[PDB]
DNA sequence: CGTCTGCCCGCTATGAGCGTTGCATTTATCAGGGTTCTGGTCCACAGTAT
DNA sequence: ATACTGTGGACCAGAACCCTGATAAATGCAACGCTCATAGCGGGCAGACG
């Protein structure tokens, strides 16, 4: 392609590809894959996109955009980066530049989602108006497409609608103006919005890539915080005090809406596994919930740095 | 390679006027049928005193140019001759004016003079055979050597047809039910000069379509044999099952004549034995089994093993060679190679190659021992399976061979090449144990004497050990050169 | 195909304050010195006059290709082109988000198929159109090409990724079919750019509305500034019902899409048909005197001589003979002068004169004597006869 | 038009110098569209870059390339060249070229 | 066009007897040491170090050109190439009938004529290794012993002993197919491609034309180099990639060698993964110099390092190597021959201008983390030892080396300051008696020495030097 | 009043632009063995009531 | 000061997907056929002389 659009601030590269298709009058998706990439064997994905580097070659004459900038500021990788580890993170960064599509999804154990978790398209009530007033266009923002939280960090809640990624595969779809939120209010829980607002600062941080604790330090961090908070007696979990501490911030219905329902009656649980020695990388939601429930006077960057340093 | 055809009469009366059999080499009088198979590289006496690189190259070349004809190859050669020159009865082109004969028979059978007459020529009895044996026993080289005696292409001037006597196919490492069909096209387009693979072997056609086109292709010419070799590599997971493989391989009826032969390890023997009909037709007339050679079959030790060991020992090329072979060397060859043909020759080659590397320049039983525990790791399951003798373990572990042994041979040759370089000039430097007197050595003799300066500084240091580098220098002239 | 990284300027008009597109252009020259800017002439030098024969004869034939003289209408055309190409960027600002509304609309036109669809109400288009028709033999194909040589055509921006093409020139097909303008446009928009738009948008079995909206959208993916079409006379020879379709599509594109369009055609193209500008061949007498423009043109064409002999001053008789043989058309003056020089050098007389001019015309313009004699006679019936005669 | 546009690409890939057309007289006037079609097609070759052409015909084929100012202008270019039979007496004395050709 | 009149010599091998195409080659007796005779050294006199810094820098920058140390992986390749070329002329014997006629005669004799039997039986190679291991440069100079064109006078046949081809960036099969005739016409001077290589012919026809001219002209070796530069997608899939090479090897019939990277090994995995000695395609691997050999340091490394170490030109250099300075080369370079001597030559130039005129391990880190940037993925892959990363991060060759060389040669000009050593050299008259000064620098201070040698050389007893060296020392000591 | 020789016009022939259509071509669909995922297991061990 | 109980970490085995091969089917795409337009043509009809 000759005139490739430059992505806006906080925009998925998928929406940039879709707007490139919109600008130059390409309707058939096969032509779009022929011109953007050169091959008709590329799967369209939201978050952790593959075949990057080709999208950067069209932006070669703009020296500021490279593989690293696109992979830290226009994808959903920084959310998965600090928690998976160091070697796995670096290998994923080095692999998303090549032609591997399913390898990116399958290498990270945390990212091995298998079946999609409600992969339909979402937007916001007031973000679209702000984008139209500031840009004159609409795009799939990175804030909207949280892996499991259908909640804008600034607004109440998202608004799902029809169509899904698994239904039609090779199509890059971008919202224009012909569809928008019809006037009806959507109920929103304050705790979930607070959690989303707390966790959203992770996608824009200069040190969000270096602050990656190793596999062994996580259990030491958990034991140190439990010792300083004095919950453990002697290498033991109360099974009720930690449950009450979590319940003081998050209720049962909010956790059910997040599929992270507490199972305090049964020995196996995500919190219990966090207490035990870790095996594989855990999702951002579990770590954020544990950190916020067990310490409410700190933010993501300082807590992650404290965990990594010692 | 189209050889012109010339005919010769044969003793058997069943082929009195058949051109496709008389256009072949004469029937082998089995007195020296496999005697021509015997091959041995020259090993001239002048090659003993030679550079290490060329000798190592000859050592690496030994396995290709050596082929000992055993006493069991005679049966295989006789069988191949029988079912190649016996399957041409139904593909005879020597047909006269049969229109008049058939019309006369039809006229005479209806008027009552004759009451019966045969009118059918569809007389073709296909033959099939398995060659089953442990891997490494030589089921491919000892078949190519036998089948190279028969010309592959013979051209008739009077007609415009060719007799592809033998056509060889090998499966790939993974293998599938379509790769063999495509490889038939690939091999026949290489035997002759044509474009059969692009004309017929198309992607769109189904497996039965290529199997049916095989009939037309092999019946247009006078094809005589179709060797599908190494079916052991066929991936059962990528095939479809352990039954449709049999249902495809017993579907050799629809190709007219064309006596097919299959070779495989006993891992496929259990595969090809599930019912009466497949056991009958897959192996139509017997199934020769290749077994590792033993020291003794009767009370006396087998003379074939002794002859093979003596012939291989005579081929040895080393500066220090012992003519007499001690019986302990034969005993360790048997105890470490158990008669498997591949293992013994590679063991001997690696021993002879390592003898150059270590510089002992002699072959010992112990050297065979450490090369055995050093360079033959992946072939172990064969070794304990044959030592124990349990058929289940042998059948479970009969598909494995040492991988990339050629790369190991190249690495050993490179090591031998790198070892050789020695410098007589460096012999003078080698007595310089002290070091840091190399400073004076380098600075002094670049423009100065290089004859006695190197040795005499050793004497100067030894006679005056309570000294360092600096004031050793000023009197070096008078004490050493003057 | 001169790819330049643009460096921005700061114009004095508040309507043009923050555009990158229209800041990238070179400034509008003053008409006092714009006439001197257009002036080009042969370098001549006096070392040729003492050289061999054929070498000297060769460089005379470069006079019709290397000689240009500005006139009164040249400044008006330059000012009008500058105004019409500066007024076509005030509605497609990409910095403040106005091009992204002129380009989102262009996709629903392709999807639906109709050119009149509109998704954003505030997407306004500011563009102009102008037709330039003058008597054949006036220079309206090289004068335009020399006016549009200041602008470097393709210019590449840095903050954005747009490779803005300043202007594009295409020719109507002789057939006049509907599927030929939308093809030579895609040929002209990848000859000067290095891409392949034709292999995308023309090879496929497309309709006519699809390939009429695709062009209007790809002419806004790049911020095209002026689409000029020459030889518009060809549409009258097209199939029935196809002459008016272009006459509506080239007024819809100016109004809706917003790409300014300038159409140049021969005098025959008034009947088939925005502003209107008419050009006329030069006439030496305005009211009662020989005109300064004609006198200067002849006195400056004089010095482009490589004859070994000449005279100091031109004569009124020779001037009158030249005017009578030319009948005012621009090209024939230069053609006659170069042919007269060529015949003088061939003959061996190193001097030019009126009888020489007459014989050169008579012997070397045989196809041209009928209509030149018609112009000389000046009969209104003969002028109305044939086509593209000045009237 | 497609082949005439491919002509420009071919003539710009290789620096063609002179494209001469001869035997225009051998053109059937009923199998192409008409005299106006011939004229418009031969004027359409102004778009091809450079590549000067030269036209060849009989004096009865001059009538097509006439009566239109632009067509006549492109027909003329570098004047007009008119091959003619060798007349015996241009001047009072017979022409020397006829004498030389006849004798040779 | 290097035409040498053919001379005939006796070869001890009975197979090559009476073959006019073979004995024209150099004999085997003097060719044994020929490959080991490619060792080259840019030897210099101690007086050369006394000259200006520009001269020594210009002599040093020629090290990546004139320096060549054969190893154990370099004699074997030469022997293999010699044997492969010499064995490729056993078929085309003009003094003997065609092999088809011999086969027909053998069939006639195994027919009714009285004989037992006859065997109706009828070697391409590839050189794949790590990029920058020294392949093309090694082959260009191991093929120097064989004259390219040998002219026969008894017959009229020009014997092209070997030919060499080279690919270009993003090329296709047609480019090599035409470059073969380009190289052939550069060898002979005829117009073999002015009418035989038109665009009209397809690939099959063009190769059919190749085979007949390769068979009529006596041709022994056809080497195709830098196959890694050939573009895959432009030609198509990897199946016809192998098919074209297979049909090129099969129909021509001459020995053929290919040289490339492991990125072509995945292309040639078929016909090579299965042991096929009849088909050919034997593989020879080149690897970087392994510093550790069976738990011990490699002799080739410590000999090549010693030879490279003796040829350094510096003023206050430490002439002896330490273990750490040798060790850091294998950590910053991994032993590939492309960048070991590059690191040495860049380190010497940076030590010329930066600071003290000696080579240390610290400045090698500056070189590696400042200028030897782009090949970091290859170095990381080699350090990891993973074959996948090594294979898939090849083909990068750190271009624009010539501009770097000329700019480093020019940059040394802007040094107005004088280090005390060379300023003392210049203020001293240049009688080139300073060999003693350089010899005895460490033992005594310059302040005691150079004024004293000025005073002595003001009235030297005799003009002789290095015979009269000790007497100055006796004045020098007291 | 026949008929015989020039006109013309409904035809006949052919070029140019566009409208179906045979065709592989590519895509989509279904059976199957394996390999990591995950689930509970258990086995030694830290802390404790007797 | 020790046996009993809960617990953390290393660990078999069933199973759910999943890559893959074989087979059937929707389909864009040049490949011809349609139709429109344009210039000539040769036998039939008005006509007029023997
Ligand atoms: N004002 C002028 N000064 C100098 N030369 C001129 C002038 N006007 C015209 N000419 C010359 O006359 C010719 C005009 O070029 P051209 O043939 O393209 O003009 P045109 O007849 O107006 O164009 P068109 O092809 O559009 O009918 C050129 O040779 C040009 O040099
Ligand atoms: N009679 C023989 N004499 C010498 N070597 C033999 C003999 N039979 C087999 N070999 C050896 O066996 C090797 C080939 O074995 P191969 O054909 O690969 O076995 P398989 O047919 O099972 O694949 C050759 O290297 C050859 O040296
Ligand atoms: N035997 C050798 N000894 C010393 N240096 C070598 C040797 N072989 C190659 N080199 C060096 O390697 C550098 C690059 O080699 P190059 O010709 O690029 O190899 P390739 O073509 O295989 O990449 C050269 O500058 C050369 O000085
Ligand atoms: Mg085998
Ligand atoms: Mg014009
Ligand atoms: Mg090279
Ligand atoms: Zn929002």
């Amino acid at each position: 392609m000759r005139n490739f659009p430059v992505p806006y601030s906080n925009e998925l590269i998928y929406s940039t590809i879709a707007r490139a298709g919109v600008y130059q009058g390409i309707v058939s998706p096969k032509q779009l894959l022929d011109e953007v990439y050169g091959n008709r064997k590329v799967v369209a994905t939201l978050g952790l996109p593959s075949h990057l580097g080709v999208i950067a070659r069209h932006l070669h004459q703009t020296g500021r955009y490279a593989v690293q900038q696109l992979i830290y500021e226009h994808t959903l990788f920084p959310l998965y980066a600090p928690f998976v580890g160091k070697e796995r993170r670096d290998e994923a960064i080095r692999l998303m530049e090549y032609q591997a599509q399913g390898a990116v999804h399958l290498m990270l154990g945390v990212a091995a989602s298998r079946v999609k978790s409600d992969n339909r398209f979402r937007y916001c009530p007031d973000c679209v108006a702000l984008q139209l007033n500031r840009y004159g266009e609409a795009f799939w923002q990175r804030d909207w497409y949280l892996p499991a939280l259908p909640y804008c960090p600034k607004h109440g809640a998202l608004v799902f609608f029809d169509r899904a990624v698994d239904d039609h595969r090779h199509q890059f779809w971008a919202l224009g103006h012909t569809e928008l939120l019809s006037d009806y209010p959507k109920d929103s829980l304050s705790q979930l919005t607070a959690l989303a607002a707390y966790i959203a600062p992770l996608l824009d941080a200069p040190r969000a890539q270096e602050l990656s604790p190793s596999l062994e330090q996580w259990t030491l961090f958990y034991q140190r915080l439990a010792q300083d908070l004095g919950l453990t007696k002697s290498k033991h979990i109360r099974h009720d005090l930690v449950a009450e501490r979590v319940r003081q911030t998050f209720s049962d219905e909010a956790l059910e809406k997040l599929d992270l329902k507490l199972a305090e009656n049964k020995d196996t649980c995500w919190l219990k596994s966090i207490f035990r020695k870790h095996r594989k990388a855990f999702s951002y939601l579990q770590h954020s919930i544990v950190w916020q429930a067990l310490l409410p006077k700190l933010t993501v960057i300082e807590a992650l740095q404290q965990a990594s340093a010692l | 390679t189209r050889i012109q055809a010339v005919y010769r009469d044969t003793g058997v009366e069943a082929y009195r006027d058949n051109p496709f059999i008389e256009a072949l080499p004469p029937l082998q009088e089995s007195v020296n049928s496999a005697a021509s198979l015997k091959s041995s590289l020259q090993l001239t006496s002048s090659d003993l005193q030679k550079s290490r690189v060329i000798r190592a190259h000859t050592i690496c070349r030994i396995p290709d140019d050596y082929f000992q004809p055993l006493g069991t190859h005679l049966l295989l050669s006789e069988r191949i001759s029988v079912m190649i020159r016996g399957g041409y009865v139904g593909r005879n082109p020597k047909t006269g004016d049969l229109q008049k004969h058939l019309q006369n028979g039809y006229e005479r059978v209806q008027t009552g003079e004759l009451e019966t007459f045969r009118f059918e020529e569809a007389r073709s009895t296909a033959q099939s055979l398995l060659l089953i044996g442990c891997s490494g026993s030589g089921k491919t080289t000892s078949l190519h050597r036998i089948l190279a005696t028969y010309p592959q292409v013979i051209y008739h001037r009077e007609l415009n047809v060719e007799q592809v006597v033998y056509l060889k196919i090998d499966c790939s490492h993974n293998g599938s039910l379509k790769e063999i069909c495509l490889n038939f096209f690939r091999a026949l387009d290489r035997a002759l000069g044509s474009n059969y693979e692009r004309r017929y072997g198309l992607k769109r056609h189904g497996i039965e379509t290529m199997l049916a086109l095989m009939s037309q292709i092999a019946n247009a010419h006078a094809l005589g044999l179709l060797v599908i070799d190494e079916i052991q590599h066929l991936s059962r997971s990528r095939s479809g099952g352990s039954q449709e493989m049999l249902n495809f391989f017993v579907t050799m009826v629809n190709i007219i004549g064309v006596p097919v032969m299959l070779i495989g390890t006993p891992k496929a023997r259990e595969i090809f034995e599930a019912d009466l009909r497949s056991a009958r037709r897959g192996a139509g007339f017997g199934a020769i089994f290749w077994d590792p050679i033993q020291q003794t079959q009767r009370g006396k030790p087998n003379q074939e093993w002794i002859a093979f060991t003596d012939n291989l020992w005579q081929l040895q090329l080393l500066q220090r060679k012992d003519a007499l072979l001690s019986d302990e060397v034969r005993d360790v060859w048997y105890e470490l190679s158990q008669g498997v043909m591949d293992i013994v020759v590679k063991l001997f080659v690696l021993a002879q190659l390592r003898a150059l590397a270590l510089g002992n320049e002699r072959i010992t039983a112990g050297l065979l021992r450490q090369v055995y525990q050093d360079e033959l790791k992946p072939v172990h399951p064969m070794l304990e399976a044959l030592r124990s003798g349990i058929p289940e373990r042998i059948a479970r572990y009969s598909d494995l061979v040492v991988p990339e042994i050629d790369k190991r041979l190249i690495q050993l040759q490179l090591d031998i090449a790198a070892i050789q370089e020695q410098t007589p000039e460096e012999k003078a430097l080698q007595e310089l144990d002290t070091e840091d007197q190399r400073h004076l050595y380098l600075m002094l003799k670049e423009d100065y004497d290089s004859s006695l300066l190197i040795p005499t500084i050793k004497k100067a240091f030894s006679q005056n050990p309570t000294m360092t580098r600096q004031k050793l220098l000023p009197l070096v002239l008078q004490w050493l050169m003057e």
